Order: C-alpha cells, then sequence, then structure tokens
RNA sequence: AGGUGAAAUUCUUGGAUUUAUUGAAGACUAACUACUGCGAAAGCAUUUGCCAAGGACGUUUUCAUUAAUCAAGAACGAAAGUUAGGGGAUCGAAGAUGAUCAGAUACCGUCGUAGUCUUAACCAUAAACUAUGCCGACUAGGGAUCGGGUGGUGUUUUUUUAAUGACCCACUCGGCACCUUACGAGAAAUCAAAGUCUUUGGGUUCUGGGGGGAGUAUGGUCGCAAGGCUGAAACUUAAAGGAAUU
C-alpha cells in the first residue's frame, strides 16, 4: 500500500551519504551529503551537518511520491574502519523528525574475509 | 676423483661465458641428457634425440616432451585439467 | 624486569598465532596481546527507537542491532579508552568492571 | 522555522574543555511525550525553559 | 534544465506466484522514448527484500528474497526468483562465543537445467544437563556434518525445479530436515539455510514463467 | 629445419577412397609414436584430440588453433605457448579465449583446436652461450643475423648514423606513421624505457 | 645509540674497507 | 569526492565519490578463535579428494638393552635480501612531493618501482622468547580444559528400549597452561621448578668470567652478494650491570 525506496546512508568520517532509491537500485532519486550543508570541510561526517543533509533528501522523497524508506545503513567497511560513523544517526532521527516512513530497518556494509592487508604499516599511522 | 668441484658438465665452456651463465645452463643441460625413464616400458632407454623429441631403446616409442626434459611443470598441469574435465563429458 | 606470567599474552603451547590488524591504527599485533573488545550496540542511539518504532512501519519490527570486533593494539586501547593501567597486585585481574 | 520549545527537567553534570556548559535533559512544551538531550551555557535549574532553535539535534560529552 | 522525474514513468513489483502479496513496490525509469524504451531498458534488475514481507507473517524478519525482473507487462514487473541472502543482522547474532560453525555449500541442476549454489549454516548446542561454560565440535564430527549437510540439499531437490524449491526454503523444511538427520551425530543449534544463488538460468521459457504469472 | 617444436607426420585414412593421406599436426608434450588422434565434432577430449571450441568446455587448453573454422590451424604454434578457453555461448558459436600474448579475441565455437600444449617447453629459458649456436640457428632458418646497431652504420647507411661519438641524435621512438626509410626502432611506443609494474592489460 | 643502528654503521664500514682492500689485494 | 589537529596535494559539465546488475584478476580465508589444537623447530587457521605421517591412549601383542645426552658433521628453518620464469589486485623500502616546523631529508597525507605471491633454487638469520638444555625419579593439593579409556539396568535419544551419539558423576594416563601457599629455592624479582646445593655429587651437550675495544682487525671457511662462520690484540677506565626501596 506504500511506496517503498530503500535509504542507503554511509555512516563514516570524513563524510555521510544520504541517497535514496528505490527497491532494486537500478535507478535512484535523490542523493546529497552533508558537506553539501556546510562551508568549513572536518563538519562534513558531523551530525548536524548528517541531518540537514537527512532534512533535503527528505522533502526531496515527499516531492516524488514514494512514503516508504527502508534504512540500510552502511560502514565504510571493506579493509578499512568498519564501524558506522557520526553520521547513521543524527540522520535516522532526522529522517522520522521529517515524517517519512521508516520499514524493514537493516544493514548491509562490506563485510570480507580479512583478505587484503588495510593501509598504514605495521608500527601503523602513530602520531 | 674430484674433477670439477661445482662445474660438473660445464668444464666444455672452460672460463669464458661468465659464471652465473653456465650456473643456470648446468641445471637444465644435466635434466635432458641424462639417460631418461620412460614411463610406458619402465626401461629408462628413452633418452632425447634432438629438440623436443625422446626415442625409447625398445618399441622406439618417440615422446613428445620438452626443449630440455619429458615434462615441463605446466605440461602435467595438462594431464590433471584433461583427466578432471575428462570424466565430467563421460559422467 | 619480568612482569607479565602469560608475558604479551596467551602463546603457550604453540609458536606462531597471526597478527589481526588493529580497528584504529590499522597496527598489526598478534591475535593473543590484542585486547579485544564486542559492540553488539543497537541501531539507533537515545530516545531515538521512540520515533523510531513511531514513525515506523510495523509494530515495531524486532529492532536490529550490529554486531561487530573491535581489535586495539594496547597504545590505542591505553588512550584512556580499556585500562586506566593497573597495579603489580591487581594487575593479574581477568573481569569485566 | 519549526520553532520549539524545551522544559528543563533533568540537569546532569557538565562537559567541555572549561566545563562552563551542561549536559541538560529537557522535554518539549508543545508535544512532549518525548526528551531531547541539548546542552547549554551559564547557569540552570530544572525549572528554567530554554528555546533551541534545533528540532533534531543532541550532545554529551565534549573534548 | 531537463528533470529527470519529467520522464520518469513509474511502475510497479509483481512476484512469480508461489509467494503470497506479490505487490512489493513501484519502481521509476526512463520513459519509452523513441529508439529505445524501458520495456526493453532495465530488467536484469533486482529486488532485494525480506521474505515476511512478501508473505505475510512478519514473523519471517530475517531472509531476503533476491529478484531478477524478466517481463515487464503493461507497468506490471513478472520478476521471478533470482536467490535468497541471509540478513548479517540475523547471521551476526547467530555467531556466539565458546561454540563452533558448520557452514556448507553445492551447486546442482533441478529438472528444467537449472544450477544454483544453495549454502546452509549449521551450529552446536549444549543439553539439558551441560556444565562447561563452552561447547565445540571433534573436527571430525564437523566433517560428518558438513558431509550430511550437503548431501541433505542435492539427495531431494531437483524437485518441480525451483518452483517447490522455493516453496520449500519459505516452510523451512531444511532448518528441521537438517537438525533431523544430524540427531545421531550432535545437538545444534539455529542450523538455517544461510543462503542461495542463481547463477545459470536456462531460456528465457516464458511458457514456465507464466505458470507463476497468472 | 628451423623450429623448435617437434611436427607430427600423422598419416590419416581418406574416407573418399581406400588412401593414406599423411597430414601435420603440430607435436604437443604427451603425445609419441603411436598415439591415436581424433579429429571432429564428436570426439572425446584427450590429449592430441582436436574438435571445436564449443565441443569443449572452459579452461580446456589448445595451441596450433583456427581463427574461422577452415584455416587448418594459426595460433600457439611455437615451442610451448598454449591458450585456454574462457567466456563461452552456445549459440552465435563464439569463445571467448585467452593467448600467449595474453589477448582476449574472441572467436567462433566451431574453430579446431589442438589438445594439448606444444612440445618445446622452457627453450629460452636457457642460454644459446656461444654465438655458434646462433648461427647454425638462424643457418637453417633465414639470414636475418647478425644484426648490426644502427648508430654504428653511417649517416648514409642508416638514419641512426653518423655523429663524432656514436649517439643517434634524435628520439628512436619513430611514431607508427612513417614510412620505409623512416621508420627505424621504437615503432609506436605507448611507453618506452625500463618496463616495472602494472603490465599485461590494465 | 639504538644498538641495531650501530650494527648497520659498521656494516657499511666492514663493506667500505672490503672495497678498499680489493683495490690492491 | 579524498583526507587530516586542521588544511593541503589530489579527483571532479569528460557526470566523479556515490547506487546498481554484472566481469576478470591476484591475494586472503576474518566472524567461529580460546590464559585452545597439532608440529622438532620455523609454524600451521576455507572445501573436498588423495598421498604417506606423527602423538596420546588402550593392549595377558612383539624384539629384548637394542639406551640417554651429544664437539665434527647432516635435514627443515619466519621475514628481509637473491637468481630466473609465471603473477602481479592491496599494501608498499626507494622516490615523488603535499604539511605542520626554525629546518623535517621525520612522523601525517596522495601515487607508486623492488618486494609482496607462486615455480625451480638460493639464502641459514630474529627479543628464532619458555631471554629458562635434553633424560629420569621424586617433593602438592585444587579445578578447569584437551585426546583416548574404565564403570555407572545414569541424563537425552521414539520409528520400538531398537543401536549408538552428545552430556553429567567419580576414575584415568598423556596434552595444555592456570590458581593456591612455600615446606624449599632464589640478590630480588619471582619459581612445582629456577625445588631435592656448603647436609655442596642421578647421566649428560654447550656456554660464560669487570666494562669497553668488538662479533671488530686478521686470516681461514660457506655464500652470487648481503654478509654467515670462525675470531684477536693493543690501549684505556673503576666502575658497567642486575633487582629493588625511597
Amino acid at each position: 500500500s506504500q511506496v517503498f525506496g530503500v535509504a542507503r546512508i554511509y555512516a563514516s568520517f570524513n563524510d555521510t551519504f544520504v541517497h535514496v532509491t528505490d527497491l532494486s537500485g537500478k535507478e535512484t532519486i535523490a542523493r546529497v551529503t552533508g558537506g553539501m550543508k556546510v562551508k568549513a570541510d572536518r563538519d562534513e561526517s558531523s551530525p548536524y551537518a548528517a541531518m540537514l543533509a537527512a532534512q533535503d533528501v527528505a522533502a526531496k522523497c515527499k516531492e516524488v511520491g514514494i512514503t516508504a524508506v527502508h534504512v540500510k545503513i552502511r560502514a565504510t567497511g571493506g579493509t578499512r574502519t568498519k564501524t558506522p560513523g557520526p553520521g547513521g544517526q543524527a540522520a535516522l532521527r532526522a529522517l522520522a523528525r521529517s515524517g517519512l516512513r521508516i520499514g524493514r530497518i537493516e544493514d548491509v556494509t562490506p563485510v570480507p574475509s580479512d583478505s587484503t592487508r588495510k593501509k598504514g604499516g605495521r608500527r601503523g599511522r602513530r602520531l | 676423483a674430484k674433477r670439477t668441484k661445482k662445474v660438473g658438465i660445464t668444464g666444455k665452456y672452460g672460463v669464458r661465458y661468465g659464471s652465473s651463465l653456465r650456473r643456470q645452463v648446468k641445471k637444465l643441460e644435466i635434466q635432458q641428457h641424462a639417460r631418461y625413464d620412460c614411463s610406458f616400458c619402465g626401461k629408462k632407454t628413452v633418452k632425447r634425440g634432438a629438440a623436443g623429441i625422446w626415442t625409447c631403446s625398445c618399441c622406439k616409442k618417440t615422446v613428445a616432451g620438452g626443449a630440455y626434459t619429458v615434462s615441463t611443470a605446466a605440461a602435467a598441469t595438462v594431464r590433471s585439467t584433461i583427466r578432471r574435465l575428462r570424466e565430467m563429458v563421460e559422467a | 624486569p619480568k612482569k607479565r606470567a602469560s608475558n604479551g599474552r596467551n602463546k603457550k603451547g604453540r609458536g606462531h598465532v597471526k597478527p589481526v590488524r588493529c580497528v584504529n591504527c590499522s597496527k598489526s599485533i598478534p591475535k593473543d596481546k590484542a585486547i579485544k573488545r564486542m559492540a553488539i550496540r543497537n541501531i539507533v542511539e537515545a530516545a531515538a527507537v521512540r520515533d523510531l518504532s513511531e514513525a515506523s512501519v510495523y509494530p515495531e519490527y524486532a529492532l536490529p542491532k550490529t554486531y561487530n570486533k573491535l581489535h586495539y593494539c594496547v597504545s590505542c586501547a591505553i588512550h584512556a579508552r580499556i585500562v586506566r593501567v593497573r597495579s603489580r597486585e591487581d594487575r593479574k585481574n581477568r573481569a569485566p568492571p | 522555522t519549526p520553532v520549539t520549545l524545551a522544559k528543563v527537567i533533568k540537569v546532569l553534570g557538565r562537559t567541555g574543555s572549561r566545563g562552563g556548559v551542561t549536559q541538560v535533559r529537557v522535554e518539549f512544551l508543545e508535544d512532549t511525550s518525548r526528551t531531547i538531550v541539548r546542552n547549554v551555557k551559564g547557569p540552570v535549574r530544572e525549572n528554567d525553559i530554554l528555546v533551541l532553535m534545533e528540532s533534531e539535534r543532541e550532545a554529551r560529552r565534549l573534548r | 534544465v531537463v528533470d529527470p522525474f519529467t520522464r520518469k514513468e513509474w511502475f510497479d513489483i509483481k512476484a512469480p506466484s508461489t509467494f503470497e502479496n506479490r505487490n512489493v513496490g513501484k519502481t521509476l525509469v526512463n520513459k519509452s522514448t523513441g529508439l529505445k524504451s524501458a520495456s526493453d531498458a532495465l530488467k536484469g534488475r533486482v529486488v532485494e527484500v525480506c521474505l515476511a514481507d512478501l508473505q505475510g507473517s512478519e514473523d519471517h524478519s530475517f531472509r531476503k528474497i533476491k529478484l531478477r525482473v524478466d517481463e515487464v507487462q503493461g507497468k506490471n514487473l513478472l520478476t521471478n526468483f533470482h536467490g535468497m541472502d541471509f540478513t548479517t543482522d540475523k547471521l551476526r547474532s547467530m555467531v556466539r562465543k565458546w561454540q563452533t560453525l558448520i557452514e556448507a555449500n553445492v551447486t546442482v541442476k533441478t529438472s528444467d537445467d537449472y544450477v544454483l549454489r544453495i549454502f546452509a549454516i549449521a551450529f552446536t548446542r549444549k543439553q539439558a544437563n551441560q556444565v562447561k561454560r563452552h561447547s565445540y565440535a571433534q573436527s571430525s564430527h564437523i566433517r560428518a556434518i558438513r558431509k550430511v549437510i550437503s548431501e541433505i540439499l542435492t539427495k531431494e531437490v531437483q524437485g518441480s525445479t525451483l518452483a517447490q524449491l522455493t516453496s520449500k526454503l519459505i516452510p523451512e523444511v531444511i532448518n528441521k530436515e537438517i537438525e533431523n538427520a544430524t540427531k545421531d551425530i550432535f545437538p545444534l543449534q539455529n542450523i538455517h539455510v544461510r543462503k542461495v544463488k542463481l547463477l545459470k538460468q536456462p531460456k528465457f521459457d516464458v511458457g514456465a514463467l507464466m505458470a507463476l504469472h497468472g | 629445419s628451423g623450429r623448435g617444436a617437434p611436427l607430427a607426420k600423422v598419416v590419416f585414412r581418406d574416407p573418399y577412397k581406400y588412401r593414406l593421406r599423411e597430414e601435420i599436426f603440430i607435436a604437443n608434450e604427451g603425445v609419441h609414436t603411436g598415439q591415436f588422434i581424433y579429429a571432429g565434432k564428436k570426439a572425446s577430449l584427450n590429449v592430441g584430440n582436436v574438435l571445436p571450441l564449443g565441443s569443449v568446455p572452459e579452461g580446456t587448453i589448445v595451441s596450433n588453433v583456427e581463427e574461422k573454422p577452415g584455416d587448418r590451424g594459426a595460433l600457439a604454434r611455437a615451442s610451448g605457448n598454449y591458450v585456454i578457453i574462457i567466456g563461452h555461448n552456445p549459440d552465435e558459436n563464439k569463445t571467448r579465449v585467452r593467448l600467449p600474448s595474453g589477448a582476449k579475441k574472441v572467436i567462433s565455437s566451431d574453430a579446431r583446436g589442438v589438445i594439448g600444449v606444444i612440445a618445446g617447453g622452457g627453450r629460452v629459458d636457457k642460454p644459446l652461450l656461444k654465438a655458434g649456436r646462433a648461427f647454425h640457428k638462424y643457418r637453417l632458418k633465414r639470414n636475418s643475423w647478425p644484426k648490426t646497431r644502427g648508430v654504428a652504420m653511417n649517416p648514409v647507411d642508416h638514419p641512426h648514423g653518423g655523429g663524432n661519438h656514436q649517439h643517434i641524435g634524435k628520439a628512436s621512438t619513430i611514431s607508427r606513421g612513417a614510412v620505409s626509410g623512416q621508420k627505424a626502432g621504437l615503432i609506436a611506443a605507448r611507453r618506452t624505457g625500463l618496463l616495472r609494474g602494472s603490465q599485461k592489460t590494465q | 645509540m639504538r644498538a641495531k643502528w650501530r650494527k648497520k654503521r659498521t656494516r657499511r664500514l666492514k663493506r667500505k674497507r672490503r672495497k678498499v682492500r680489493a683495490r690492491s689485494k
């Protein structure tokens, strides 16, 4: 009864992504990022911006007709810091705060098999 | 007795053509020469006669081999690949 | 002076484990010496679950969580994180609190 | 501008480098049934109403 | 200055038949222009979603059946089964500390030449008298577990192709048929079918494709 | 007399007249004087046995291959060099394959392929050592050797000639777009200098 | 002075005096 | 978009980053993973097949001292380095530079060659750690845990109790470390051995003797090299060092 469409957020450091698409994905509808709602950098993966970003993608889906939003929060994953950054929170709260229809709330990060060697080094990123 | 310490069948090339070059040589040359073992008859009569060929000193089974050995590493790999997918065409 | 029975950590009975990559500076530190830390926290934060299982379809669904494994490498864990250092006596304390 | 009023109902400890900020837990005056943890500036008692110009937000421990 | 939505012609999503509420969702694409339309555009796409929302019982809060659009009969998308993967949130709760994991997998053909790799998870459990804080297998036991988990699949598959096969993934006959034979070997807990996927589909064959699309 | 990978003289039988018209099949690692070579669509996969790629599966190795069913061989004829069968498709009669160079040149699934790798293995993995075995080498090939270095010949006899030192003068990187006499060295070098890193493709 | 380094300093000065005696073997 | 204390370098009307259905490639085999398994050691963490193997155990099975440790000598020995083919995804000495800095040849960032990996060989070195020889017996209990085994008309098993399997109770050798005091031992730190040693002797290989000079000179010896091995002296100085307390 409700027009569906996953959100596929990108909770991570340095930036948050919030482009909602259809259940397939072949066709997307709106994207926008947090860094797009602030002129000063750093506060890119920031919640304040992640919210301001979730505010637009929000009003944008209301303008296309879809109501249902399946959040597929995704962490950087792979061979990097796999931990949803300060975005997937003030962004998921700014979604129900607008008035969208959240549902089938799940996650989908790029979980490997340790595979390749992460970047940094043996002693690593010391300082 | 001890003719050549580490220069076996290389004495035919005296001192010329430099060290490192010869070492590589002995490894190979020795290989192909040696009275090779014929998997057929079992008798090591299969002796390398001219590039990629190996004649048997009984029944004369002339084998299809390498330039300097009966079978290279990747040549036997051929065996399994075949035999593996060979049973999938009959079974 | 020697001040660690299990030494860096459990390696007794074998010779080579396999160093997992730090989850902070990607540094390579052996599985044993590696300070484990499970993070299975939910998908939300505070009263977020409120307007969540509220402004959301389904009664409440089941409210899923995130099951991830963290691996610091001493230095990282001793940033004021999981340790606060210890006392020689109670250095051999194996407990969650 | 979606303006919202907040009521001081739970004044906690303090954060910040100098610690001049306090982590207060307030409830909305226009449809509460929900609490948000914002921060403050100077003095606060659990009986003061603030005016948050941010509908969605929150903050706790600050370096 | 063209605005995509200006051409974006909405559609929908219809299941095969074996399921229940075929009515999944709607979708958007580029309107059928002169020379290259939307009818012969995508289709090679998918519909990764919870089987509980396409079944009717929200109890199946896991297992997302993946689809692959084939025919677009007037807006209505007549997609078919393309596989079934496991939710990471649920499979991450399944792997606890102090236990062992037994994963199997095997490729096979149905009866209408359908090649697909069915996966099958399995875990070990305690008993109504276990004292030790943990539980593990004898490694050789895990060999008989994999020996039979994979055996179970290929034994009673090729039954009406993926048709009744998908109609066996829903009733979780495997999960219980798995722990049923594996009873004379070790307790076991959870024991799900994990995931499964299509990698070699026969012909478009709209003959058996429409036995469900009706 | 001039090639390093045995030439099998397979005397065939003529089905159009009681006759044995001897054909020629490049020799492949694993054959010998007494193997039974079978060729054609319905011929069970075995070393020597040759038939269309559509008639075999992915991975299968071969040499002395067609390009179009009928050119009586062509590719992978030299010492060793074989070719794998990757991407496929029953209809269209097309089998994407991998060559010695590592070329992903797609061909017909009806193209003839002599199963097995060519008996010549690890040849250039052995030093010629003395100038002689190089002389006698091309002696039964072509008088393409011993080649003289360009800078040696004088300006008249070759572009790289002359100078009071021995140097070339201008980049020996001639454009793939010059002509007879103009071309002399590195023709169409999409790179030049010591090769290091990502090669074979991207 | 980290010993591993005191070991490399002498490593070059040891390989250094191998070539000076090769010049007058 | 990347990325950081923050920027930057960098990538972007050629539509990146991002999303999606796919493709190939090399690598890896996480989560399960343990004060756990086996290996002489270095180690060895996906599946199935194959090819042998080793240990524990159980044994009214067998030979019958065949034995323990071991300068010379012989095999395997991480990674780095190396010779040459195949492969070269990630990372990444070098280098390039972007910064901060007084400077930064540094750490932080982006790209990236050897290497990375395999094939045939080399190379024989690690704080190769248990900084702790091998072999035996004895001096101590506890509870775990690991592999086999003894017994329990025991748990659980329902197609019938069929049979076993897992599990619990005591036992049990061999694993694995751990906890508990010290009777003893130890400069202390600490340790079921580092105990059974001034009441000083179970067999036994090696090694060391203030500190530097120096694992250097030298020569010899192995090695393609790097360098391994073998290894001085002169001279100078009264401390070096250990452990622990303040």
